[PDB]
């Protein structure tokens, strides 16, 4: 004796949410894993006192590497 | 800075020039992008201001700011769309203009390194305001309401003007990092009494006092959707960053001259607030909470320590944020049912879903709760006031109360109950309204994560 | 006391002509470019891309530097004996009292 | 890898284990399932990651300041000399303040490893602690939001005044 | 019954009986069932005060 | 529509200053405001009065 | 010591594995109830690791995993205290909701959105969790904050009645009135104590001062509903079942009494926060238990029970035996939350009827809710070696055995025996006499969920409180020798308030019929105080609000003030100048009288 | 528990005939208390208040005084609790 | 369902409302049902003394008098049903209840789900837009000239004419939607 | 059909271009403040190697 | 709904 169920339309809002989870993840899941890639391979860099007579650059100064990269590449 | 202007007034050819198809969405693309840009701005070295140029310099102040507008352009569009479909291909070309040209004056208000060029921007916003409240606002009221809030703002202004004026003729230069650098004390004489009033008083009058708020409840009423963004979002912040850089002129006298303001901030957010729980009106209701917050960043302005000052910077960018998204949350059930009275429509949770959901989250955030930046800074405020009173929190605590009832009874009565019967227009909420809500929120859920960004030069 | 014409109706909705509307204009091309513009470039580049590039913003407000600073003034502060905060910002002898 | 000195520990004490009943004790054999099942795959793992930065290990370096003219040396409205001497300011209340916060976070892991002894066996941290935060409050509290190193010299000296007609 | 005219604001707008949404009868058929309010009925100004989640003004037992 | 404009557009135009309009509006709109300027005010003197005497403890209040 | 940590941070984090795959598919299907269950379950087994270590070695622990921000002076960083409270609440709080989630599962079958219901519930146990995991105020106000807004939300589950919404708002209002007090100490303890860490505060807070201590009690008055803002507990029964028993029956409401037990250190020093707790304690106590006395519906007289319960460790916080408040609060936890699943079950077996006068004859029609409700009763009226037994009776005897306010020590008494008073009520008019029910019969108990979930709680409530008792370390001085009478004291007020609650009921059948006393009235009808209290504040506010602030001096007076009075003047001045009457005789005569005073005025 | 139409007729023919007053033998569908039986209007609210205590739901004044039948109290709950065989 | 209400009361009417409501207030405090049949009994018997008073200002003044009793003598918490007004599950499912207009925006594919149910729904619409006309016509019929004096509706007078204003009553959302 | 997708979709060139020229002419202000390249107190170095200019 | 736009009655006040 099944009977219909009266509900407002969830096509259209199901439909906004795989749109927002795929436009999100469409370039989080490529940047968590270069992020995952980065870490594990490039990783962290090692502080060392300036050797005697080197000007390091201003992105030698920073620690992580993407850090690096964007202090290199932006600033 | 001009990484960010320059393509900024790039947007007006291309928006002239472009299609009547492509307007929207060519103007929204480039919009993200500079907004992207602006992202770089963020990146602030502790101790020094980035000085790009003699006319323009940046702060850990001044960039939220600019990221606040840049980001607000492409949502106001997004809201806009709906309802100047209608409207001829100039017209929304104009409307979009207008947007554009107000992005650009603030972008060089937050940015300019003078105080009479911050000036000349900062009441040039006023001109596209007025234009976009009394072309596309759809009362009778638009009229009125851009007349109060052009009068308001003037009166407020012009003696800021003189006041300017008088201190490059005396100190020599306007320029803000002299200004600070030199800053020698004031005296406590009627003549520095009413110039402390001068410099202050139109920034008061922007960030909406107890008593000097009555333009905002009507401009935001009778403004279109994008026109209550900008002034919620970054209209009145103005306020607040123009009295944070002008406090640094009027050193002594802003103990003896602060109570009078604070007084009438503090017990106004309890009023304000109050206010809140008997309006008839949604706008209304978001309009005179807005009040309530900047109040409490007056309150924490006129304090002058520094976990006041960062507790006033998060609070700005959140409630601007916040309180866009409950307008236009409030603007989709206006175009829906076509009245902005609470009770007309009820119920929309059944009808209207995920809707409901953005109204919880918005509300919540209207009410502080934690780890909400709206809580990290109502929370640094209350505790820099608590250090300047104790008996401060009694107030403050009232209005966190009231708050978070009128919040909640703007969600009840809205989303919540029987819907009403005869209201049969209610459609499936669009991806774009939806959008635009998300747009809103995650970016200020995520700006817990990293809240440097938003706690402001003192940090 | 005029001729004017009769008020539209509820502007038609969009999802009549096309069900799947997603707003953003009548016509169903503009309206799915409208919103793969609109997800793409604010939710793929700039709250993710923007989001990374806030995280891993390099610490130009010098928080680990001053952590460094600090442990070093600690070691030799309690090292040579010397109190750990001097209670003068300034040397005194070159502030010139009246 | 952070220095002992800055970080001070007291000498860990943990008492041997003395059983005397014959039941078998049951966190002895949940950790050395933790060991097998959880412990041996993080420790594996992190020395593959190990591994992988030791390949390509490249050194980052903590920037020096010189120190420069105080606000005391610069003239009246020189700006140049004003500018390096605030920003050097600055700089030192940085620094102060990480000072401050490595001396509470002393105060807090003792609170925490003493146990129910924090009020006696923790009295020297609280003594740091407190002629550090006494330090720290007479040179920049009070200062306010627009804080210079003009005003930290007033107010400095309005203290050796003070101090001055104390002496009489 | 107009509100007394003490230049207040009320002017023409029915001083009607101060009684709570709650007070109305359950049982009709109401066109807003959630208020217990009539299409075309005066409503009365405190209405937002009065209505049932907010204050009631139903006689007490006591 | 008639109960939102008596709420909110008909009354100015239907107020007259009286005299209960006007001494209400005087004391519910001012009063609370030298009220709470009294409250502060003396608080605030009492501190500054304390810490004058430093007679007031402060021992590790070290962010305002 | 190394896997403690590791055990402790999963325990927490398996639990927003279902919050994060509720984005999933899973929530779509039927498994999603299910698999939070399990995952409940789970994060139980592995909480009980962390707990037998510290039975062991007292292998207290405190991790700042991550720094959220350095303020200046301040770092504010999530940091979670593992210490004695944390670890041993954790299992009892997780067991609770293992077993109240098994029950939904039978009880909201039929609830369209038992999805969300599950989650709500996983995301109301995540900042419960935050709230006793925490070594800073900041994140102690994240989980008391997240608490009040889920209790907001699953009480008013159902949006369609009015009454719902109403309790929801109740139950914000009151919470955040008491939040003015948690604010309060928060910047208190900022601004004095330079930190947010609890470690910080105790060490440099000696001798506390009173205005952080009389904030926190605020604080603890507004989550376990003391006196004054007491109503929105009971009110809070118009949520579903589960969500009562799970939050405002054994979890949430003793957050409160959590707060001021985690600043016990603080709260030994200073004598008068002891007494106003003690105070509040016994007031809370001898209402709630009066009010509970005279309800007639099951869900109100278990809610007033649970006040009473909350009001009875106000009290031992007062009597400054805070360790013995935690047992209290963990033996609570389990029959609590028993009695409200079997007060579930008859409302579900009686098609939705919570009254208790069209209630009888269970005994035997419900043959294992009625021995988890006798369980439950004889563990909550201090039933001995009972789970109730270990924490009631030395309560007791340790408000007795000590130096106390002589009306609290006199009301706590008093409130004991009217915990056997409502106790018998419920057993004599819902299980006891004849069935009053509708004709048709639904009793059906049997139901794998039901059962075995109430079968978990009732082993829970007969042993758990000599296991516990006994593997705790000893943490105050026991109170060893004292008078017969003063040891038998409880059992002897439990025994005459059974005789007399069963005397009165049983006058009950007398064909005697009289008009109710004025005591009856004052206790059915709580005291007065939601009538009065809810009427006569909320209309002078609104009123208030409209009258003045809206209409008086928004829309009037300022507007008469600063705008409506100068643009006057400017018109009428505007009318006089354009005076639009252009006579060259009439202005050709201002100029002869410039010309003359410009001569005699600028020489 | 449907509640079919039939099992209403039934309960509320079960309640009537244990209802001392009316014989149960001239009990009809179509009985009108009223007028086929002798019940008067305080019989008709005793019946009324039978029959919503037997399915459990009240049934208000207005449309209680109406019923005047016992199909008429079938109907009416078949409407209330929506049983449509 | 609900009848129109009449512009007043009759005495009989109140009477028997007053009956009503000592009767329940009455089982409310007689909880247990032997001592509810004996007060019951009793109540009917008060009811009876006075049932046949011939003046009509004394059985006013009696009907005041036993009002005031009950204000008096009323159960401070009566029993209310569980889904009467004030009961427990008042309006607990009136979220669960959906308008059918809904119906109509549903995306083409979620209609496509259930295609038997739209098609007689399409009937349904069919019916009611046919009906429209007539009823309108029937209803200005049948109202006096001065207007509605009563909220009550003709019922329809001729074959093949639904009973005016019949939508909302027949298309009301079920009880328990779920 | 490149020569209808330029013609009446170029306006997508004229923002990023403002970025580029933007970019230049804040380089360009870049060089006109370069009074105090090298010639503070604080980051005063001798020009290693190979260097004319700091950057600066 | 449209935006308000001046009627003759406005525009005779001018």
């Amino acid at each position: 004796k099944r009977l219909f169920i009266i509900k407002p339309s969830g096509f259209y809002d199901r439909r906004f949410l795989k749109l927002m989870r795929f436009y999100i993840l469409l370039t989080g899941i490529p940047v968590a894993i270069g992020i995952t890639l980065v870490n594990v391979f490039i990783g962290e860099a090692e502080l060392a006192d300036i050797p005697e007579g080197y000007v390091p650059e201003h992105w030698e100064y920073f620690k992580h590497p993407i850090s690096r990269w964007i202090a290199r590449t932006f600033y | 800075m001009l990484k960010i202007i320059i393509p900024t007034t790039m947007l007006l050819p291309m928006t002239w020039m472009s299609k009547h198809n492509m307007i929207w969405i060519n103007a929204t693309v480039h919009s993200l992008l500079i907004s992207l840009i602006s992202l770089s701005l963020l990146n602030q070295l502790g101790e020094n201001s980035l000085n790009f140029s003699l006319t323009f310099f940046s702060d850990s102040l001044s960039a939220p700011l600019l990221v606040l507008t840049t980001w607000l352009l492409p949502l106001m569009l997004m809201a806009s769309q709906s309802h100047l479909s209608k409207e001829t291909t100039t017209r929304k070309k104009l409307y979009i203009t207008m947007l554009i040209l107000l992005q650009l004056f603030l972008i060089m208000t937050f940015t300019a390194t003078e105080l009479i060029l911050f000036y000349i921007l900062f009441e040039a916003t006023l001109v596209p305001t007025l234009i976009i409240i009394t072309r596309w606002g759809n009362q009778t009221e638009r009229l009125n309401a851009g007349l109060y809030f052009l009068f308001y703002t003037l009166a407020g202004s012009l003696p800021l003007l003189v006041a300017l004026v008088y201190i490059q003729n005396t100190t020599g230069s306007l320029n803000f990092l002299i200004i600070h650098y030199w800053s020698h004390p004031l005296s406590n004489s009627w003549s520095n009494i009413f110039m402390w009033l001068a410099c202050i008083m139109a920034f008061m009058v922007k960030m909406p006092l107890y008593g000097l708020h009555l333009w905002l409840p009507k401009a935001h009423v009778e403004a279109p959707i994008a026109g209550s963004m900008v002034l919620a979002a970054v209209l009145l912040k103005l306020g607040g960053y123009g009295m944070m850089r002008i406090t640094t002129i009027l050193n002594p006298l802003t103990n003896y001259m602060a109570y009078p303001f604070l007084m009438l901030s503090m017990w106004g957010m309890i009023m304000t607030s109050s206010i809140c729980l008997r309006q008839t009106d949604l706008k209304s209701l978001i309009a005179y909470s807005s009040v309530s917050h900047m109040a409490l960043v007056i309150v924490a302005i006129m304090i002058q320590t520094p976990w006041s000052f960062m507790g006033a910077t998060a609070l700005m960018i959140a409630h601007g944020l916040t309180s866009s998204m409950l307008f236009c949350l409030a603007n989709t059930n206006y175009e829906r049912v076509h009245s902005r009275t609470m009770i007309l429509a009820r119920g929309l949770q059944t009808l209207l879903p995920l809707m409901a959901t953005w109204w919880l989250m918005a509300s919540l955030t209207n009410l502080a709760l934690p780890p909400s930046i709206n809580l990290i800074g109502e929370l640094f405020i209350i505790t820099a006031s608590f250090s300047w009173s104790n008996i401060t929190i009694i107030l403050m605590g009232m209005n966190m109360m009231i708050t978070a009832l009128y919040s909640l009874y703007m969600l009840i009565t809205t989303q919540r109950g029987k819907y009403t019967h005869h209201i049969n227009n209610i459609k499936a909420s669009f991806t774009r309204e939806n959008a635009l809500m998300a747009l809103h929120i995650l970016p200020l859920l995520l700006l817990t994560l990293n809240p440097k960004m938003i706690l402001g030069p003192l940090y | 006391i005029r001729l004017q014409e009769d008020p539209d109706p509820e502007d038609e909705n969009l999802y009549e002509k096309n069900p799947d509307s997603h707003g953003y204009d009548k016509d169903p091309i503009v309206d799915l470019w409208n919103m793969r513009v609109v997800f793409f470039f604010g939710f793929s580049i700039v709250l993710v891309l923007g989001s990374t590039f806030v995280a891993y913003l390099p610490d130009y407000r010098m928080q680990e530097w001053a952590r460094r600073e600090a442990e070093r003034l600690v070691k030799y502060r309690e090292a040579n004996g010397l109190p750990l905060m001097e209670s003068n910002c300034f040397d005194p002898n070159k502030i010139q009292l009246p | 890898s952070w220095d002992k000195d800055v970080y001070p520990e007291p000498p860990r004490r943990t008492p041997a284990p003395a059983p005397q009943t014959s039941l078998p004790n049951p966190v002895t054999y949940l950790t050395k399932i933790f060991d097998l099942l959880v412990d041996r795959p993080v420790t594996l793992a992190r020395e593959f990651i190990e591994q992988q930065h030791a390949k390509n290990r490249y050194y980052y370096y903590h920037r020096e300041f010189r120190r420069v003219p105080d606000i005391t040396e610069c003239e009246e409205k020189d700006i140049l000399c004003m500018f390096e001497a605030e920003m050097q300011w600055r700089r030192d209340y940085k620094v102060d303040q990480e000072i401050v916060n490595i001396i509470q976070e002393r105060l807090k892991a003792c609170q925490q490893r003493e146990g129910e002894s924090y009020r006696q066996n923790c009295a020297k941290e609280l003594e740091q602690f407190t002629q550090v935060s006494k330090a720290f409050q007479d040179r920049y509290s009070d200062l306010g939001a627009h804080y210079s190193a003009r005003k930290c010299l007033a107010k400095q000296k309005q203290r050796m005044l003070a101090e001055r007609k104390a002496a009489k | 019954e107009p509100y007394p005219d003490d230049g207040m604001g009320y002017g023409d707008y029915p001083k009607l009986p101060d009684r709570s949404q709650q007070e109305r009868d359950p049982w009709y058929d109401w066109d807003h069932p959630d208020l217990r309010l009539n299409w075309g009925e005066p409503i009365h100004w405190d209405l937002d005060m009065y209505i049932r989640n907010r204050v009631d003004t139903s006689p007490t037992p006591v | 529509i008639r109960w939102t404009y008596a709420r909110s557009a008909n009354i100015y135009p239907n107020f007259r200053p009286t005299p209960k309009t006007s001494l209400l509006g005087a004391l519910f709109g001012i009063g609370p405001l030298f009220f709470w300027y009294y409250v502060f005010k003396t608080d605030r003197d009492k501190k500054e009065k304390l810490i004058q005497e430093g007679k007031l403890d402060q021992t590790f209040n070290i962010s305002y | 010591m190394n896997p403690f940590a590791s055990l402790t941070l999963t325990t927490l984090i398996i639990l927003t594995i279902p919050i994060m795959m509720s984005n999933s598919n899973i929530y779509k299907t039927n498994l999603y109830p299910n698999y939070v269950k399990t995952t409940v379950s789970y994060a139980f087994t592995l909480s009980l690791v962390p707990l037998l270590m510290f039975m062991h070695t007292g292998q207290e622990m405190i991790i700042s995993n991550w720094h959220w921000m350095t303020l200046q002076t301040v770092e504010l960083s999530l940091s979670f205290k593992m210490d004695y409270f944390s670890v041993m609440f954790i299992p009892v709080a997780l067991f609770v909701t293992w077993s109240i989630m098994e029950f939904s599962m039978w009880y909201m079958h039929s609830d369209p959105f038992i999805n969300r219901f599950f989650k709500y519930l996983v995301l109301f146990l995540i900042t419960m969790m935050i709230l006793v995991t925490a070594n800073n105020l900041f994140q102690l106000f994240i989980g008391w904050e997240g608490v009040g807004i889920m209790s907001f939300l699953l009480i008013g589950w159902w949006h369609g009645r009015t009454d719902a919404n109403t309790a929801a708002l109740q139950a914000i209002l009151y919470n955040r009135i008491g939040d003015i007090g948690f604010v309060l100490s928060m910047a208190w303890f900022l601004t004095h104590s330079n930190a947010w860490d609890l470690q910080q505060i105790f060490m440099l807070n000696n001798e506390c001062p009173n205005m952080p201590l009389i904030g926190l009690l605020l604080a603890a008055a507004g989550k376990s509903a003391q006196f004054g803002l007491h109503p929105w507990l009971p009110s809070a029964m118009e949520g579903p079942t589960p969500v009562s028993a799970l939050l405002h029956s054994s979890t949430m409401v003793v957050a409160g009494v959590f707060l001021l037990i985690r600043f016990y250190p603080l709260m030994e020093t200073n004598k008068l926060v002891q007494t106003m707790t003690l105070c509040l304690g016994a007031i809370t106590t001898l209402f709630t238990a009066l009010c509970a006395i005279t309800q007639n519906d099951i869900k109100k007289i278990v809610a007033f029970s649970t006040s009473s319960q909350l009001g009875l460790m106000m009290v031992t916080i007062g009597i400054n035996q805070p360790h013995l408040a935690f047992l209290h609060i963990c033996m609570h936890a389990f029959f609590k939350a028993m009695l409200f699943m079997c007060s579930g079950s008859i409302i579900h077996s009686l098609n939705d009827e919570q009254d208790i006068r069209k209630m009888g004859g269970l005994y035997k029609a419900m043959p294992f809710t009625t021995t988890a409700l006798i369980i439950g009763s004889l563990a909550l009226t201090g039933m001995p070696y009972l789970t109730g037994f270990y924490s009631k009776d030395l309560i007791i005897e340790a408000v007795n055995m000590s130096y106390t306010n002589a009306w609290a020590l006199l009301m706590t008494l008093i409130a004991t025996s009217l915990t056997a008073a409502y106790s018998t009520r419920i057993i004599f008019f819902a299980f006891l006499g004849k069935p009053r029910f509708p004709p048709l019969v639904l009793i059906n108990e049997n139901n794998p969920l039901l059962i075995n979930s109430i079968k978990r709680l009732l082993i829970g409530s007969i042993f758990a409180g000599f296991i516990i008792s006994n593997n705790i370390p000893p943490m105050t001085v026991p109170n060893t020798t004292m008078p017969l009478y003063m040891k038998m004291t409880a059992l002897i007020v439990t025994i005459m308030g059974f005789m007399l609650a069963l005397e009165l009921n049983n006058t009950t059948y007398y064909l005697k019929f009289k008009y109710p006393s004025q005591t009856y009235k004052f206790s059915n009808m709580l005291g007065y105080y939601p009538s009065i209290m809810h009427r006569l504040p909320t209309y002078h506010n609104l009123s208030m609000s409209q009258k003045s602030a809206s209409s008086l001096l928004d829309l009037i007076w300022l507007e008469t003030i600063l705008p409506k009075t100068t643009s006057f003047i400017q018109m009428k001045m505007s009318i006089m100048v354009s005076n639009q009457k252009g006579l060259i005789k009439l202005y050709f005569l201002s100029f002869l009288i410039t010309i003359m005073i410009s001569m005699t005025l600028f020489n | 528990p449907p509640l079919t139409l039939e099992a209403i007729k039934d309960r509320v023919l079960y309640v009537l005939k244990l209802y001392d007053k009316i014989d149960p033998e001239k009990l009809s569908v179509n009985s009108h208390f009223m007028k086929d039986l002798g019940l008067d209007s305080l019989d008709q609210v005793e019946i009324i208040m039978a029959m919503e205590d037997e399915f459990g739901f009240e049934i208000p004044d207005i449309d209680a005084e109406k019923l005047m039948c016992p199909q008429e109290i079938v109907d009416y709950i078949a409407d209330k609790k929506d049983v449509y065989e | 369902a609900f009848s129109a209400p009449a512009a007043y009361l009759t005495h009989q009417q109140k009477v028997l409302r007053l009956y009503k409501r000592a009767l329940r207030h009455l089982e409310s405090w007689c909880v247990h049902r032997d001592k509810y049949r004996y007060f019951a009994c009793l109540m009917r018997a008060r009811f009876d003394e006075h049932k046949n008073e011939k003046d009509m200002v004394k059985a006013t003044q009696l009907l005041r008098q036993a009002e005031e009793e009950f204000w008096y003598g009323q159960h401070p918490q009566p029993y209310i049903f569980p889904e009467s007004p004030g009961g427990t599950s008042y309006e607990r499912y009136e979220c669960y209840k959906v308008p059918e207009w809904c119906l109509d925006d549903w995306h083409p594919s979620e209609k496509a789900m259930y295609p038997d149910y739209f098609a007689k729904r399409e009937q349904w619409k069919r019916l009611r837009r046919e009906s429209w006309e007539r009823e309108v016509k029937q209803l200005q019929e049948e109202t006096p000239p001065g207007g509605p004096r009563t909220e009550a509706l003709p019922p329809a007078r001729k074959e093949g004419d639904l009973p005016p204003l019949w939508w909302h009553i027949v298309t009301r959302p079920r009880e328990r939607p779920m | 059909n490149v020569l209808q997708i330029v013609r009446d979709h170029w306006v997508h060139i004229l923002v990023p271009v403002g970025f580029v020229f933007g970019c230049y002419l804040d380089r360009r202000s870049d060089e006109k403040l370069t009074a105090f390249r090298n010639k503070s107190l604080l980051f005063k170095r001798e020009l290693r190697p190979n260097e004319e200019v700091t950057w600066k | 709904a449209r935006q308000w736009q001046p009627d003759v009655e406005w525009a005779e006040q001018f």
